[PDB]
């Protein structure tokens, strides 16, 4: 149970992005939008698990950068497949984040 | 006198049906559970075959019939080597 | 020798911007190689027909700058966004125009108004043919792609217009078969005074070809006049006449005419960089204004007749 | 112009009174309800932390549909059908079988909770939640339809749960205890939280990163956005338990949390884990089935669920040992018995694959790879009546599934069996039989597959009888070996 | 021995179908597998609660047929053409609410106006809920899915309703911030005489547990009383009130109205099939009518006063 | 209730009226509308048999770029650049190089004729074909940008039109002869008839077939698309040719049909031809370039050119001959001067494409197979230097293509040259210089690259010197060997 | 020129139809509205040539019904990559079909 | 004294810029014109090499020179086989 144990005890939190247009945007927007975060990022082709430590929010207005296109906040649910953390969500912006620190 | 159990073989990896007959010794519901087991997912080995109650510590003597041993059908029986 | 590069993260012409790239600058960017050779705008005979067509109506136009192409859409519009708010504008008029047809809309406004549509109305589509014919010179015409992409748009809004009074006139003679709506239109056009200064401008616009001329004449000029001396004086007669259906669909061509100015005005900042420019502009709308004015007047007493 | 949601979110949530002509538990009954005494004002305090509203809704919606059929008509003549491992192919058949008319029966719980739950926000999101279900079973049906013409196998994407297949009636067993046939509140809990927080992403989200491998697109991108509407609905969950919890019913919320993520995982490991580990082509396994149970269940899930303040459940250590163990059993049955099935299972024991086994098993061939050997043997001798049953598995009463164990050197199984009301009982684990006693009437009158034969109810009593009482209408629809035993050439 | 049989080109249960099958019919038909064992509607103990309350609720009901899958909605509606019409609603609802404050259209209604929206028209959002919580209840025990389906889309379609009275009572209070709106709509919905026969006659419908006179009372009599009582009452007052924006969006919220009431009637045609339904379904509406025409009287008076 | 298109629709093209204030020929000058005399009143007959209307228009164009986009995103890790055979990718970026740009320039073609039609018809009609290429041109732009970190050659999807680059040259002379260079009806008939209905469809159809065998639905799916647009505003051209022919003008009417065949047969049997025979994997090969040549061009266009009144062109036999013959001496070409492209051709003769190509064009081997003979026994004795020229091709004046004939056992070259104003000028064919002929104010002062060269604008006058001028912005950039020589390991 | 020659000696009209969801419900109308008319289908994967001899009809009633859902004539432009004949088209139907008979 | 021609070689595919000089031999044009053909894409063989503007009846002695020929730069020639 120390592999388990090890598991368990993480504090990633973020977006779990599909494979498609949202992708490399959302990972440079986390990149950007949590400078001094590390983010990490898994690579399971049809889906992408970016996460960074305790907190990692998303704004509307880096995403949109990053994306290229006009784009409003809720349209990333068409892409969000899953998220770690839990979620607050706005008009400007989504926060993936913990309570707890394990 | 069709009598139902669930039997599991050991080194198989399952439990399953086998009806076995009311006067049977246990040294035939053995024979009647190995035929679902040995030679299908469990390699053949010598020795002696014998029934017990699901892990129990107890063994049924090899000339004992179900009826004389008081298991009540679907109850579950192992079969292993001595 | 030549020397080894890697690869660039966008355009070789892109590969400098400090940001990433949008969608409008990959598509819309530097796209006019006609401009690349001042000589032969074309790869033809230097002397060929329409290679001295461009040197004189593009390359020589007084109106100069040195980079045309930084020009940018104030909306940075694509083929795909334009589609999505058009789809979205024009569902919304479809909607519109089958909810007042269920409702009878047309029964119901002022004795006569049905007159005033067939004289001051239904003739438009003459107007907004000659606006999209207009909008496709400045289009072929422009030394940046990023500007003739503002003028195909405004082309196919000129069109969204024509259509829009095409539709209207078919229906509202349905209602009205008795007022000559899609029968005189082409005759009011070429004999109506209260047309005349509008068809004479047009014609003369329509002969401007200079890219410069053609752009100033048409977006700083007409365009504008049309606006405030066309459409918002009928958003008000249909009010004062019952019509609650002409005033929102005014309200969404409006909504194209507006951004046909924003791109015009800043179209115009980009040229005002050559502090030459300004009187260039400045006496292209001194010498279309007159024409502009008149038809305005001419028009608006036919329509308060 | 117009107003940003925030400013007026409220108001479309602001739907509890006070009744006055009916009583409060004649509107919200407790059966149907399952408010635990909770006063309708506590309820207020829900908060759904994955908003939409219904314009954004239809818009977004639409936006969704048009890509997963664009995608599907882009690739029709990808060959997938005819060019994909037969492993995948039965991968496909399983899961749409296993789904499609579940998601269907979804849309009842999110229905439950829209007419019953207290919590104005809840009756909201789980309006959603109904429209979200309707698509996916909708999806589900019309994805595999064009495939009938090809196999009749794929009629059981519509047929499955019409019928009393034993692994169709596992999936029912299941989907109607946790989502038709409790209360809003155990359904926002067991349902909206454990199952589609917890389990889903295994089967949406894991499997599409092997169908991604395998280069079936049309499949990878359709559920991956089904998953995305998964993720909003499934937020009704969290809530609820905060509210639980904050009025003194944390015992209770923990209960149903330790149920339901016990059922759906029994389920999980009798259909998830033999596609993972078995039928997915080898070179397309993006990682094992245990690896992703490490992601998703236990990195991700778990660690929310703690983050929530609920404990992890008392069955952890007997949970993680199953995730060692479970699947490789399952497999092996799911195989030999193949013929009971709707899909053709791979065995997948070719020495390659035996050694990625040993790799991420450690001691899989001193195990199963025992049975193997002789299920093997017999393939490579023409032995083939040896590589089919002539009995019935005995089948736990709670999950439907058949009783294993560990095979092999270090045998071990164990069946944990209970005396009720005059019956004797069978179940598969410690947990399976704790799930039953804490709610024996749900469960004490069901008989499983396996109860009806012994008791008359399948006629004839025989194999052929079973097979017929399972709704196999035609010879070509009943399970056989994916590869026609190609395999045993690598052997 | 089993029989060879060949592949089908569609699902086993559509193979005998003249027609080729359509997507309604894929994706929407006999997916209800709780209808198949009498006694064991779900897979579970016979006599579980859940068992028991459908066996009683649904299995038991007066209104009998014995093929309720054969159902069709008139319209085939399936989630994707569902979302594609309500997308093209929405935006056109979206682009009127917008053209109209950009106008200020809440500024110049008739004094005192805001007041009676305040009264008669913000409360609504409690009556839409109290559909959509109903159409809910009457999805998860209609014995055949299409008839499920066709009240998943109508309990959307309260939440539609719902949500518009939501956005404009916020909307309207910006302009109109001393009328109450958005503050004491539960206070009238529970006190004010004008909303008691309503709140009434939903709070007992809400207990009809019954599928078939869930069904009735709901959508034979509670729904097409508010079409008759309260949203064309309203768009009259509106028009008398120079509330221009609120007959358009109540005539699109009536075109959902009318589509409940397309399969509602289609429905019934189907039971009618069983002459015994006649007396089953005339009964109900007999037993319902009188709440529904004192939560109609009611609600005019206020509206009226 | 809403009224149908058919009965409002002569009001959207009921545009034409008498000019008062500036004269009919000031508002439609014979330059730029090439009425050829014909009275206003006449074009009003023109009649658009493929109508559509905006609203229709925005609607329907949005739900095509929604799949097209839709099927990019969902296969963007389908690893189609990096598992594609190289040839493939070469195939990639020649189309995209010799297209975007000329998509773009078509834009203005449309806008000639919306300006410049006396036909009222055509005037709305082209508004929507100026739409039409600029989606055509922002989409296949948008499509190869992702590309442009994995290889410098992808920047000439934009690039190449802003080059001297030759095949850029080719393209331009083409393009700026046919589309931009011409008054509004000589771009009604030579653009939207002649190459619309005519060639497009070989390279957005015949290679949609090859992508489609490829594995590459991405690129299938988006140029089929694209082809949707041009079935549409291709339909300018017939009406106007009716027009003309009902007026009097068949002849010059034929004679601009004959030109603007032939000027994009040799473009195409350049740039495709090779694609098609070579490039394209030979398991991928739906047709051969003569194949579908006799789909598309004989089958389906010379058809409908006699169909609409017209007759075959007189240089029919030529034609015939040509397509046996020209792409693969073109072929052979691009790629001994492979590092003047910016693809890396694919030599396609491996024994089993040599035996495919042999049964396609019987004698093959005995011609074309001579020089690679020679080129193939240079690479296996590692004599590279013998497969890279030392010199420059010699040049048509006209298609701006190397001169070429037909080598080996039967050898055979002719170049068809012609004195004028004082200067010599070279033509690959008798109709390149018939074209020549047909307006020589056109042509009469370009000056091919090759001129360029030898007249001393092209500094220094090396091969180097020429690379550098093409616009050559790195080593990267230039042509090699698709599969770097690889392909000798099979012979 | 005979293999030429025959080639261009034909009378072939109808629809080619791109690869997507309106191939097959598009061989079925043809087939359907052309009774008597022998439809012929030549399948080059990327997209399918669907023709008849003379004439050609798809009637919008009969598209949506062999392709399952509401359809509009004007949808049809989504999937028609091409065509041989000249069209004939409004909202109830397209005609595909020759002036003469080689 | 640079003398540009366009040349084609025997049983080659195209025609090249070959630059010639002015005064050399209808021998040496031949050899500076086969240096960018024989061993790239045309067999060796036996045999004389021979001149003649393109497609002529007539060849040019193999003596002359290029100056003697009357040949203007640019035109067209021919190298062949006797
Ligand atoms: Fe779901
Ligand atoms: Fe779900
Ligand atoms: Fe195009
Ligand atoms: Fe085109």
């Amino acid at each position: 149970s120390t592999l388990a144990d090890q598991a368990l005890h993480n504090n990633n939190v973020g977006p779990i992005i599909r494979a498609g247009d949202l992708v490399e945007p959302v990972i440079e927007t986390a990149e950007i939008d949590n400078p001094g975060k590390e983010i990490t990022v898994e690579d399971r082709r049809a889906y992408v698990r970016i996460a960074a430590e305790g907190e990692l929010i998303l704004t509307r207005k880096t995403l949109e950068e990053q994306l290229g296109r006009p784009f409003n906040m809720q349209e990333l649910e068409i892409n969000l497949a899953s998220f770690a953390g839990q979620i607050q969500a706005d008009e400007d912006q989504i926060r993936f984040y913990f309570d707890k620190t394990m | 006198s069709a009598f139902p159990v669930h039997a599991a073989f050991e080194k198989d990896f399952l439990v399953q049906l086998v009806v076995v007959d009311l006067n049977d010794s246990m040294d035939q519901v053995a024979e009647k559970v190995a035929y679902h087991c040995v030679n299908r997912r469990v390699a053949p080995r010598e020795g002696v075959m014998r029934v017990r109650k699901h892990r129990s510590t107890e063994l049924f003597p090899r000339d004992m019939t179900i009826a004389e041993s008081g298991l009540n059908p679907t109850e579950v029986i192992d079969v292993v080597f001595e | 020798s030549f020397e080894s590069k890697k690869p660039m993260r966008t355009w070789s012409h892109l590969a400098e911007m400090r940001k990433k790239p949008s969608e409008y600058d990959i598509v819309s960017r530097k796209l006019h190689y006609s401009t690349n050779n001042p000589d032969s705008p074309w790869e033809l005979s230097p002397d060929s027909p329409m290679n001295l067509w461009y040197k004189q109506y593009r390359n020589a136009s007084p109106l100069k700058h040195d980079n045309w192409d930084a020009f940018t859409d104030p909306d940075q519009l694509v083929y795909r966004t334009y589609n999505l708010m058009q789809d979205g504008q024009e569902s919304y008029v479809q909607s519109l125009f089958d909810q007042f047809n269920e409702r009878e809309h047309d029964q119901m406004v002022r004795e006569g108004w049905e007159h005033t549509m067939a004289r001051c109305y239904s003739p438009l589509r003459y107007l907004f043919h000659c606006l999209q014919m207009s909008s496709a010179y400045v289009q072929q015409m422009a030394p940046a792609s990023t500007i003739s992409n503002c003028c195909i748009l405004q082309t196919a809004d000129s069109l969204r217009w024509l259509t829009h009074t095409a539709y209207r006139t078919h229906e509202l003679s349905l209602t009205y078969p008795d007022a000559g709506l899609g029968e005189h239109e082409r005759e009011l056009w070429e004999k109506e005074p209260g047309w005349q200064g509008l068809r004479e401008l047009m014609e003369k616009q329509l002969t401007a070809f200079d890219w410069g001329e053609a752009f100033v004449s048409l977006n700083l000029v007409v365009k504008p006049m049309i606006v405030e001396s066309i459409f918002k004086p009928l958003q008000q007669q249909a009010w004062e006449n019952n019509d609650t259906l002409l005033p929102l669909l005014i309200d969404s061509q409006l909504k194209d005419a507006e951004r046909h100015s924003r791109w015009s005005k800043a179209l115009v900042k980009h040229a005002l960089e050559n502090p030459d420019n300004h009187a260039v502009i400045e006496g292209w709308i001194e010498k279309w204004r007159p024409l502009a004015d008149r038809a305005a007047e001419a028009y608006l007493s036919m329509l308060s007749s | 112009a117009m107003h940003p949601r925030k400013d007026w979110y409220e108001l479309t949530r602001a739907t509890n009174w006070t009744p006055s002509y009916v009583t409060e538990e004649q509107l919200f009954p407790e059966r149907m309800s399952g408010h635990m005494g909770i006063p309708l004002e506590k309820w207020e305090s829900y908060d759904e932390p994955y908003k939409t509203s219904y314009p954004e809704y239809v818009s977004i919606q639409r936006e969704k549909d048009a890509g997963a059929y664009s995608v599907k008509a882009a690739l029709e003549r990808a060959k997938i059908y005819e060019n994909s491992d037969p492993g995948w192919i039965s991968t496909l058949k399983s899961h749409y079988g296993a789904i499609a008319v579940g998601e269907y029966a979804a849309v009842t719980g999110e229905g439950r909770m829209a007419r019953f739950s207290k919590a104005p926000g809840n009756r909201n999101m789980a309006t959603f939640g109904m429209m979200d279900e309707l698509r996916h079973g909708q999806l589900q049906l019309f994805f595999p339809h064009e495939y009938c013409k090809k196999d009749r196998q794929f009629d059981w994407a519509w047929r499955a749960y019409h019928s009393n297949e034993w692994a169709a009636i596992a999936a029912k067993h299941f989907f109607d205890d946790i989502i038709t046939g409790r209360d809003a509140i155990s359904v926002a809990i067991m349902l909206t939280f454990s199952f589609e927080t917890g389990f889903t992403n295994m089967q949406f989200l894991g499997l599409a990163a092997d169908a991604a491998e395998a280069g079936d697109y049309t499949f990878a991108n359709l559920i991956s956005s089904i998953q995305t509407d998964e993720s909003r609905h499934a937020q009704q969950g969290g809530p609820a338990l905060q509210l639980l919890i904050e009025n003194g019913k944390r015992e209770e919320a923990q209960k149903k949390v330790d149920m339901a993520i016990w059922r759906a995982w029994r389920l999980f490991a009798v259909l998830t884990g033999p596609v993972m580990d078995y039928y997915t082509p080898l070179e397309d396994r993006s990682q094992s089935f245990k690896e992703f149970m490490y992601e998703w269940i236990i990195g991700q899930f778990e660690r929310s669920l703690i983050d929530l303040g609920l404990d992890k459940p008392w069955y952890w250590d007997l949970f993680l040992k199953d995730i060692d163990e479970l699947h490789h059993s399952y497999h092996m049955g799911v195989w030999y018995w193949r013929t009971t099935a709707w899909w053709n299972p791979a065995a997948g024991v070719t020495p390659e694959e035996r050694d990625w086994l040993e790799e991420k098993y450690p001691g899989w061939n001193k195990r199963w790879g025992r049975c193997w050997d002789v299920i093997t043997e017999n393939v490579l001798n023409d032995r083939m009546d040896l590589v089919s049953p002539e009995t019935l598995p005995s089948v736990c009463n709670m999950s439907q599934i058949p009783l294993v164990g560990v095979p092999g050197d270090d045998w071990n199984i164990e069946v944990f069996s209970l005396e009720h009301n005059g019956r004797l009982y069978h179940f598969g684990s410690e947990v399976d039989r704790w799930v039953f006693q804490q709610d024996p009437v749900q469960y004490q009158n069901h008989m499983n597959i396996v109860d009806r034969f012994l008791a008359g109810q399948i006629q004839p009593m025989t194999l052929e009888g079973a097979l017929k009482y399972m709704g196999f209408q035609s010879i070509e629809e009943m399970g056989k070996d994916a590869h026609d035993f190609a395999w045993a050439d690598k052997c």
